[PDB]
């Protein structure tokens, strides 16, 4: 929220409020859990099979 | 009775993916699996050594 | 660019094979991504050359804290996310008569296998207005009265150490071949090779076709030319130039190749 | 069902390794020159080639 550049958190907004949360809890899934490798802002990469 | 493993150590293996891709000198890394069962039951050999305090 | 390292003449027979041998372990990758942003930083206490260190705490990148000594846990203490900002310091909650001497905080990149240290001495008094942090001329001391926490700071912010980038495969090796009368800059490319393993030959298929590298090169850090049927045309002055941008070696070293004899070399360098 | 009893390779260090017949069913052996295996420190060999 204090605009740093810290390696641990993430923000989401709810009712124009910017609120903090954490990217251990984030995840993406086709049909199994995947892997998160790249992490930058906006952006999000994966590796993780055919899932349709 | 399990007091066999009295001068044991585990290992640090080659694991050819240990996820994201690449290659890991790994201790989880599994060396050898046996699947001799008719109903489905896998047999694992894994590089670790569980229960051993 | 680069500096330079041996700046030698070779001598050999036309029709050899020239070997211009080029070795570095810290240039060294593999096929794989196998630990390569792996760096250590562990925390030593020894009491001079006569006496035997002992570690107590070491800590991997992107991980939590490890202690040694059952009595030390909850008592020595470091940040868990040491290597966001370069923070090293290390919190010692109690301390006790064993703990007096000299403490080195000790930085290891496994990558560019680099080993770096630093020192901190540590003094227990027991008047807390006698407490002191000072420079004895080349490691801060410390003096710290009994029972009190002790933070022996470890601070190193240079990039090569954080989390931030350690993209690794920047790592470049070129050789490159200046003929004589030829001047600098305008030299033709030898041979490009990239740590992946792509390589780049550059001119005529009768230079291509005789200028080889080792396939293992760059896993081992050897990337020694070799030239095979050495003609005239191959004389002049080769330059092997390793690069590994990320972690700062930038060296290159300078092959004067003149085929004149096969016996009687002097041994340069 | 068979099991392939695979031991852990002989690697001869600064040196040629030399196969040794032995009578087992489908012995096999092959000595591959040249190799320069890598381990978490870097080489298990002194010598290069
Ligand atoms: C480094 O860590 C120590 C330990 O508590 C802390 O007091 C200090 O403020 C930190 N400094 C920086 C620049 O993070």
């Amino acid at each position: 929220t204090d605009d740093s550049h810290d390696w641990t958190k993430l923000r989401y907004m709810d009712s124009h409020t910017p609120a903090d949360a954490e990217r251990a809890g984030l995840l993406v899934r086709t049909s199994a859990p995947c892997t998160i490798t790249g992490t930058m802002g906006h952006f999000i990469l994966a590796r993780c099979p055919k899932g349709e | 009775n399990f007091n066999v493993y009295k001068a044991t150590r585990p290992y640090l293996a080659h694991c050819p993916d240990c996820g994201e891709g690449h290659s890991c000198h790994s201790p989880i890394a599994l060396e050898r699996i046996r699947n001799e069962a008719t109903d489905g039951t896998l047999k694992i050999q894994v590089s670790l050594q569980i229960g051993i305090k | 660019s680069s500096s330079l390292v041996s700046e030698s003449v070779v001598s050999l027979a036309a029709g050899t094979q020239a070997v211009l041998r080029c070795q570095s372990p810290r240039m060294v990758w593999t096929q794989d991504r196998l630990h390569d942003r792996q760096r250590v930083v562990h925390w030593d206490l020894s009491g001079g050359p006569g006496s035997q260190r002992r570690r107590l705490v070491d800590m991997y990148s992107a991980g939590e804290q490890r202690v040694y000594e059952p009595r030390d846990r909850d008592r020595l203490l470091l940040s868990p996310s040491a290597f966001h900002d370069g923070n090293f310091s290390l919190l010692i909650r109690a301390v006790d008569r064993g703990d007096e001497g000299v403490y080195t905080c000790n930085l290891h990149h496994h990558y560019c296998h680099l080993d770096e240290s630093l020192a901190v001495r540590l003094e227990v008094t027991e008047d807390p207005l006698l407490s002191r942090a000072y420079w004895d001329g080349e490691k801060e001391v410390l003096v710290v009265a009994h029972g009190a926490p002790a933070l022996m700071t470890c601070i190193n912010r240079a990039h090569v150490w954080t989390d931030r980038h350690l993209e690794e495969a920047q790592q470049v090796v070129h050789w490159d071949r200046q003929l004589p009368g030829v001047s600098h800059d305008r030299a033709d490319r030898l041979l490009d090779l990239y740590a992946s393993g792509e390589r780049r030959a550059y001119g005529p298929p009768f230079l291509r076709d005789r200028v080889s590298v080792n396939t293992n090169a760059f896993a081992r850090g050897d990337f020694s030319l070799r030239i095979d049927e050495l003609e005239r045309a191959d004389e002049g002055i080769y330059s092997c130039h390793l690069h590994h941008h990320y972690c700062g070696l930038h060296e290159r070293r300078v092959f004067h190749l003149q085929v004149t004899e096969p016996a009687f070399e002097p041994p340069s360098a | 069902e068979y099991k392939t009893v695979i031991p852990s390779p002989y690697v001869k260090c600064c040196g040629t390794a030399e196969c040794k017949d032995k009578s087992l069913p489908d012995y096999s052996c092959k000595v591959f020159t040249g190799v320069y295996p890598f381990m978490w420190g870097g080489a298990y060999c002194f010598c290069d080639a």
